[PDB]
């Protein structure tokens, strides 16, 4: 629903978009974290299909190697 | 034996018959080792010949006072003799001649004046040779090319300027055009080493790239010529870095990854280094090498290489490159197992191996880490200890190679996604590291400090590690991290905060 009423409606807001944005970025959650967010499926969706976006756990990019001075 | 000094009169006639009559003569006598002294000895007849071959209008005398000089330019006097009296110059107006006779002589001269008399190059720059053999490479005499572009290779090595003019006047693109057009090993040869030089002009680099240059010389790697196969490699290997936007490659990397089971170690060290270049960001040709079995070839070469970096730092670039960002990433990180080579992987982590590959290596296994498949296979392998002595290590440095700070980076990113399996967490923490993980939360470092926070989170997914890294003191640094801009340090530091709960 709307943002929250409450520092403890803030709270379950925020635990929700943070596990929802942690799972998006490859890790996995608790089994009691699965479960908080079966109990606020409420919230869950809210934010999901209105508020969404991509992830990315770490990183390693890629370099391109030089080779000069030759002839 | 005094007949020079009547030829010599008689070249300069007004007659042009006999002008004509004369350069018969002195050609004939060109011929024998006796006459030839004379007439290079005396810089009176020499110079008769040059100023007639130029002005003339007959071609038979056109073609006997060029081939005289062809005769000369065989000794040094004669080199020396047709150079002092203006024959460059001269040779240079030549190559306009519309006689294929005329023309073969004039670069023939021209071409034993730049490799040997000195001062032969500066003049022929100076006459606008450059212009003139560049215009000439649309000729198909495949002999005559082959002796042009050599002389393009001589007036080009170590000098920019020229190598600008050969820009200016499209030589890459016409050198391009004899790569693909014509099968004379010795051309071939030739022009790939005129390309060779000219791959080294940061300017020219990227004309050779647009004309088709990596394509070209690709079609070349499997000729039984090995000095044709080198030359092609070398000049691919300078190109490589410029040319990771190009498409219509499908046959050079495929050929490239073949190359990698070569017993030349030269063609093995150069192969890897192109593809490690042409895989860096371009998922296409990534795709491409994967659909031809190049992870298994790099797998066997690197095993292979032993402790030769030389072929090993490429090799290990270039299964980074594959094992991330594409559609066959899961696959490649996966085929690497398959194919015996995570123990070698993980070797390589330790000495002698240097910083560079060192730092490749861990990238690599922090890839190969993302399948699950090989997550209990590199524990096996020893992996965990030695990246938290690399990370201990690089870190003490830091606060007293190839930037520390980078190996902190890598070695705690690595243990983030390693950290995906229990028993891998189990042996992350007995190895005492969280005090250094919740140390690392105060990097000035945006990417260490994500990294830190990411291997905390997913040691926090267990109560008793989750309760340990409180105990430590990390419930402060991370708080301080929550408005970070970055959306992953935060997230991160967000969840091991809602786990120590």
């Amino acid at each position: 629903g709307a943002p929250a009423k409450s520092p403890e409606e803030m709270y379950i807001q925020q635990k929700v978009r943070v596990l929802l944005m942690l799972r998006k970025m490859g890790s996995n959650l608790t089994a009691s974290e699965e479960e908080f967010l079966r109990t606020y499926a409420g919230v869950v969706s809210s934010q999901l299909s209105q508020l969404p976006q991509h992830s990315i756990d770490q990183a390693a990019e890629d370099v391109v190697m030089a080779f000069s001075r030759s002839e | 034996t005094r007949a020079i000094p009547e030829l010599t009169k008689l070249l300069n006639d007004e007659d042009q018959v006999v002008v004509n009559k004369a350069a018969v003569m002195v050609h004939q006598l060109s011929k024998k080792e006796a006459s030839r002294h004379a007439i290079m000895r005396s810089p009176q007849m020499v110079s008769a010949i040059v100023r007639t071959m130029q002005n003339t209008n007959d071609v038979e005398t056109a073609r006997c006072t060029a081939g005289t000089l062809h005769n000369l330019s065989h000794h040094r006097e004669g080199l020396l003799a047709i150079f002092k009296s203006g024959g460059i110059p001269a040779l240079v107006k030549m190559l306009g001649s519309p006689v294929d006779s005329v023309l073969f002589y004039a670069i023939t001269t021209l071409h034993n004046l730049l490799l040997h008399q000195e001062g032969a190059k500066m003049a022929v720059r100076l006459a606008g040779g450059l212009q003139k053999m560049v215009a000439l490479l649309n000729k198909t005499n495949v002999k005559f090319l082959a002796i042009t572009t050599d002389c393009l290779q001589i007036l080009a090595y170590g000098n920019q300027e020229s190598k600008l003019i050969i820009l200016a006047s499209g030589g890459p693109q016409a050198l391009v055009n004899i790569m693909r057009t014509y099968t004379y090993e010795k051309l071939l040869w030739t022009t790939s080493r005129v390309l060779k030089v000219l791959s080294v002009c940061s300017s020219n680099k990227p004309a050779i790239v647009e004309a088709g240059g990596m394509q070209a010389l690709g079609l070349h790697l499997t000729d039984p010529s090995q000095r044709l196969v080198q030359n092609c490699l070398w000049t691919l290997r300078n190109l490589s870095d410029a040319a990771t936007k190009q498409e219509g490659m499908e046959g050079l990397l495929g050929t490239l990854v073949q190359l990698l089971g070569s017993d030349d170690i030269n063609v093995v060290t150069c192969a890897a280094g192109i593809l490690s270049n042409l895989t860096c960001n371009n998922y296409k040709n990534k795709m491409m090498v994967c659909q031809v079995g190049g992870i298994e070839a790099l797998v066997r070469t690197v095993l292979r290489a032993g402790d030769r970096e030389d072929i090993t730092e490429p090799a290990i670039c270039a299964l980074r490159h594959l094992t991330s960002r594409h559609q066959e990433a899961e696959m490649a990180q996966n085929a690497v197992r398959l194919h015996y080579g995570l123990p070698v992987v993980v070797k390589l982590l330790h000495p002698p191996s240097h910083w560079p590959l060192i730092k490749a290596t861990v990238g690599l296994i922090r890839n190969l880490a993302l399948c699950p498949a090989n997550h209990a296979p590199l524990r096996e392998q020893g992996a965990i200890p030695r990246l938290v002595q690399l990370l201990v290590r690089a870190h003490q440095d830091t606060q007293r190679g190839v930037r520390m700070e980078e190996i902190v980076e890598g070695c705690t990113g690595a243990l983030h996604i390693l950290a995906r399996d229990v028993h891998n967490r189990i042996v992350i923490r007995g190895l005492n590291t969280i005090p250094l993980f919740v140390q690392l939360l105060y990097s000035p470092i945006e990417n260490i400090q994500r990294v830190a926070a990411g291997v905390l989170c997913e040691l926090a997914q267990d109560k008793e590690a989750a309760e340990a890294i409180e105990a430590e003191g990390a419930t402060a640094p991370l708080t301080e991290l929550l408005h970070s801009r970055n959306e992953g340090v935060a997230t991160y530091a967000a969840a091991v905060l809602f786990r120590m709960s």
